RNA sequence: ACGGAGGGGUACACCAGACGUGGAGUCUGCGGCUCAAUCUGACCAACGCGCGCACCUCACCAGGCCC
RNA sequence: AGGUCUGUGAUGCCCUCCGCCCUGGGCCGCACGCGCGCUACACUGGCGGGGCCAGCCGGCGCCCGCGAGGACGCGAGCCCCCGCCGUGGCCGGGACCGCGGGCUGGAACGCCCCCGCGCACCAGGAAUGUCUUGUAGGCGCCCGCCCCCACCGCG
């Protein structure tokens, strides 16, 4: 369960209703104008909602897009990323690694 | 440790002097003796410099000797400086004898060292270690660190004659 | 056709050669350390 | 063992906080329980300082 | 006068007098506050606000002619910040405590505003002199 | 109207003397107190009014510059008489530093080490 | 008159140490939080440890389970804006294990870079790791 | 009134001009310093060049042409 | 040029000492290992060296414009 | 036949047409062995409050904010003094990690502050380096590269 509200009362009340919540990176980046090439990301994602291969790693995820599958570039390939409730408040670059973990040898 | 190398009359009201005592070979023979001890005291490495604090350290070790021996602290200091310091050394090691200025040097050094080693990692303060060191060297007691060091040096000198 | 140099960044270079690396900006010189050795005679700097 | 303090401690012609600490476990009780012997002045001060204090027996 | 007396006497003898006559008396934020970003704990003597303000006014008296300012007072009470595995560096103290002090000292006519900064007014200058 | 100087490492003590304040603070209260006997040596080894302004340097250097300004100002009111040339010899026969300044100064750091003479650790493997 | 143990919050406080620095024995208390919890509830912060009455313990416990009510601020707290209740909690008991472990299991379900790096028992905070541990 | 600022990097010429302006009727020296490695690459013992440009200024208050001097009235 | 050849000088190279490093954690460089790439130079006189790598720098990888 | 053609419109001869630009990633990835350093192992110390002094040259006033830092305008640390702790890996030591609040910037993965968490380390084997007066050592301060940022180098 999200901070104090259940999924119905932040994903239906207001898109910015969560800002009194999530951390200072979120308030800073949203008290700043989002670049005009990721609004198109939402009028391609939320629009035609009824799998997207994307290329913007730094993009704050906010609740209205929940339960989606995306494929984010990490430099060599697109990696699928699912959307569970706790993903809200984070960026997309934390969910696809650009390095394979070392092993023995 | 002779009268010609222990300077009595040159002292001041506190040992601080700002003197260039080591610009010539034998100049420090006219350096006051309590100031020489003060200079040896601030020789741990984390305490290099910090002379203002060492002057207090020695200053409050003269109100302990006056309260135990009941005599003049400077006099007991002269006695300790004289008693310590090897008279014979070893340098195919053959025996040789030690000059006065080096006897004074090694004496002051070993008193400072004895207090330094006896105060580390202990509740007992370093000033009241200096009191023990000075009062026990001047007598001749085997508990003095300077006297045991002297005895070791003289034994090795004897075994190499 | 209309995307060429959209990225914004300082492209500070040496006033004499053109390199990007090791540029001195103190006092407003804006020349690199290799070119500063030989042009320093007339610019005015001298060793003392 | 307060009675020890009121007589056993009063048998040395000088005393220090560390000395009394090392005689019996008086770690910081030293500072408290010698000021009592100072207000009634069985001992007084001669050389004092924030870090060290030498106390000499009035008697 | 003020310059004569041992500086450590006047400060701690006027801070005890700071409890009389309803002078600057301490506000509530005094708890749970470090006097600086370099300190790692709060002061332990509970009269610390009193002594601090006694000190800051004795600081204002010595600069009789010209004006001090608040930011340049936090610089006066600076300390070095330790325990970081890097070499230690100095930090400016807290301007909120000092500004709180000087605000209440501008009352009771002990200080007067200037072009830039506070100044020791004739009243309060007379008091410290007496 | 007597004007006199005193110098230590970077400290300069300017003394004005008329028939004893240090930076407006009374001399008896010069804060470094275990060295209080040093700033009073010429008095208690040998009044009038003197005014001292000392700037630059550190605590000990400032003390040692006033120790020279004070003793040099009480030598510019006696003149042309045997006292002028004898009190000087009495002052030096205790400490010549009382009359003549100490020339020593900081030496410059040279590249390749933290200090003027200390270099950096050398390794071979 | 004193005791030589306060087996409180399941932690054995020794006594004979100063109570200021005695409270730091409890994992969750610091010297900061302790010096803001004693004076806020009228308790002498430094005389001893084992001379604290029963009523004084009651006052300390009543200010331990609710800091905001007695005026201890949010910025002086440790569970700020938690990811379980959106509230400024105060986790001052040996049951800090559950929340710290939940912050791991959430990562384990979410599969984040932080969680995947924490699994392998590696540095996680940007530090270099070529140095041969 | 009138002000003349004069600035120059060679003390001799500056002094000549300053002398011969008094034939007709704080500003201290500040040093531009640059320290740079002597090598073009970074191989060898690390040695350093210390370059220095010293300037001089005078400010004449009022109520010869030399190439290298700078004068502004303001 | 060299000599476990002789002779004559000399330097904090030694003597008398001081302060260290090598052991702990940690910053940085190097080798190895890994990797789509982890760009490359140097082995007393290489290894906080080639003046501070989010982009740029940029030499390297996955793609994609234009002459 | 140290280094440097990768600092240049210095440059021969080979080879590429590997030029210029945009988005994202790497150069920082880690079982491990080495070089230069930083911080310690405490009482000649740690902490709380006060006092006061530099040089390379150099802005700070007023409100908010625990702080970090913001909106709005104009021309030194050591050390000293007073207390506290009391030989207990303790109030030594501060790595690692968990929430928060900020700054830079198109963008944190960069840096700062707050509460909490409290590693290893008890003076270091075989070896090994530097240094003779304002010198060793201790203490801090400034500039350079620099959107941000020193455990670095020049002072
Ligand atoms: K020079
Ligand atoms: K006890
Ligand atoms: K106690
Ligand atoms: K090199
Ligand atoms: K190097
Ligand atoms: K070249
Ligand atoms: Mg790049």
């Amino acid at each position: 369960n999200f901070r104090g509200v259940e999924v119905e009362k932040l994903a239906t009340m207001k898109i910015t209703d969560i800002l009194p919540k999530l951390n200072a990176r979120c308030r800073r980046r949203i008290g700043k104008h989002g670049l005009s090439m990721k609004h198109l990301r939402f009028v391609n994602k939320l629009r035609l909602r009824r799998i997207v291969r994307t290329h913007l790693r730094d993009m704050i995820i906010f609740p209205e897009m929940i339960g989606m599958t995306v494929s984010v570039y990490n430099g060599r390939q697109f990696i699928p990323v699912e959307i569970k409730p706790p993903m809200v408040g984070r960026a997309l670059r934390e969910y696809s690694m650009s390095y394979k973990i070392v092993s023995h040898g | 440790s002779l009268e010609a190398y222990i300077s009595i009359d040159n002292h001041s009201f506190v040992p601080h002097s700002a003197g260039r005592w080591s610009a010539k070979r034998f100049r420090k023979a006219k350096c006051p003796v309590v100031e020489r001890l003060t200079n040896s005291l601030m020789m741990h490495g984390r305490n290099s410099g910090k002379k203002l604090m060492a002057m207090k350290t020695v200053g409050e070790a003269f109100e302990l000797i006056n309260l135990y021996t009941g005599k003049n602290p400077v006099q007991v200091l002269v006695d300790a400086v004289a008693n310590s310091g090897p008279r014979e050394d070893s340098c195919r090691r053959q025996s040789v004898d030690v000059s006065p200025l080096r006897r004074v040097n090694i004496g002051i050094y070993n008193i400072a060292t004895g207090a330094r080693k006896a105060a580390f990692r202990k509740v007992r303060p370093f000033a009241e270690c200096l009191a023990e060191e000075i009062m026990n060297a001047a007598a001749g007691a085997d508990k003095s660190y300077a006297i045991s060091q002297r005895n070791s040096v003289e034994r090795i000198a004897v075994s190499n004659r | 056709e209309t995307e060429f140099c959209t990225h914004i960044a300082h492209k500070r270079e040496c006033r004499i050669c053109g390199n990007y690396n090791s540029v001195y900006r103190k006092y407003g010189l804006f020349i690199c350390r290799r070119c500063f050795k030989e042009n320093a005679g007339k610019i005015g700097f001298v060793k003392l | 063992a307060m009675n020890e303090a009121l007589k056993f401690i009063k048998n040395s012609k000088c005393i220090t906080h560390t000395q009394i600490c090392e005689r019996l476990r008086v770690s910081v009780a030293l500072a408290k329980r010698v000021m009592r012997q100072l207000v009634k002045s069985g001992d007084f001060a001669i050389v004092s300082k924030s870090s060290r204090m030498t106390i000499f027996k009035n008697m | 006068s003020v310059t004569r007396v041992p500086a450590d006497v006047f400060i701690n003898s006027f801070a005890a007098h700071l409890k009389n006559r309803g002078i600057i008396k301490c506000p509530a934020f005094t708890d749970y506050v470090k006097t600086g970003v370099s300190r790692q704990y709060a002061p332990r003597d509970a009269d610390w606000f009193y002594i601090k303000a006694a000190s800051v006014i004795r600081h204002f008296y010595i600069s009789g002619s010209h004006s001090i300012g608040v930011a340049g007072l936090a610089r006066k009470y600076s300390s070095l910040q330790k325990g970081k595995t890097t070499p230690h560096h100095t930090k400016r103290a807290s301007c909120k405590v000092i500004r709180s002090i000087v605000s209440q000292f501008l009352g009771q006519k002990l200080l007067i505003a200037g072009e830039r900064g506070r100044h020791i007014s004739p009243n309060g200058r007379k008091m410290v002199e007496d | 109207t007597v004007h006199t100087l005193g110098k230590k490492k970077n400290s300069v003590a300017v003394a004005f003397v008329k028939a004893i304040l240090v930076n407006n603070v009374p001399l008896a209260l010069v804060r470094p107190e275990i060295l209080r006997t040093k700033v009073s040596e010429p008095i208690m080894i040998l009044g009038l009014d003197m005014n001292i302004k000392v700037a630059g340097g550190g605590h000990v250097s400032q003390i040692y510059a006033v120790r020279q300004a004070i003793s040099r100002g009480v030598l510019a009111s006696v003149k042309d008489e045997a006292a002028r040339s004898e009190l000087r010899a009495k002052l030096v026969s205790y400490d010549r530093q009382l009359v003549v300044s100490d020339p020593r100064r900081c030496e410059a750091k040279k590249f390749g080490g933290r200090g003027a003479r200390a270099r950096r650790q050398k390794s071979y493997r | 008159d004193y005791r030589d143990l306060l087996r409180m919050f399941n932690t054995n406080i020794q006594g004979k140490v100063v109570l200021e620095c005695a409270l730091v024995g409890i994992k969750g208390i610091g010297r900061r939080f302790a010096n803001v919890a004693l004076k806020k509830a009228n308790i002498d912060v430094h005389k001893r440890a084992g001379e604290l009455t029963a009523a004084e313990e009651d006052a300390l416990m009543k200010v331990l389970e609710d800091p905001l009510s007695h005026g201890i601020p949010a910025w002086m707290l440790n569970r700020n804006n938690d990811f379980e209740s959106g509230k400024d909690m105060h986790i001052l008991v040996n049951t800090i294990a559950s929340t710290h472990r939940a912050d791991l299991e959430r990562l384990r379900k979410t599969r984040c870079e932080r969680g995947v790096r924490h699994h392998h028992n590696l540095k996680v905070r940007g530090q270099h790791t070529k140095s041969t541990g | 009134k009138y002000t003349i600022i004069v600035v120059g990097k060679d003390l001799k010429l500056v002094e000549r001009y300053v002398k011969s302006i008094v034939k007709e009727g704080r500003a201290p020296v500040r040093r531009l310093t640059i320290t740079t490695r002597k090598s073009p690459c970074g191989e060898g013992t690390n040695t350093w060049h210390r370059f220095e440009l010293r300037m001089y200024k005078r400010t004449f208050w009022v109520t010869v042409v030399i190439p290298g001097i700078q004068v502004t009235v303001e």
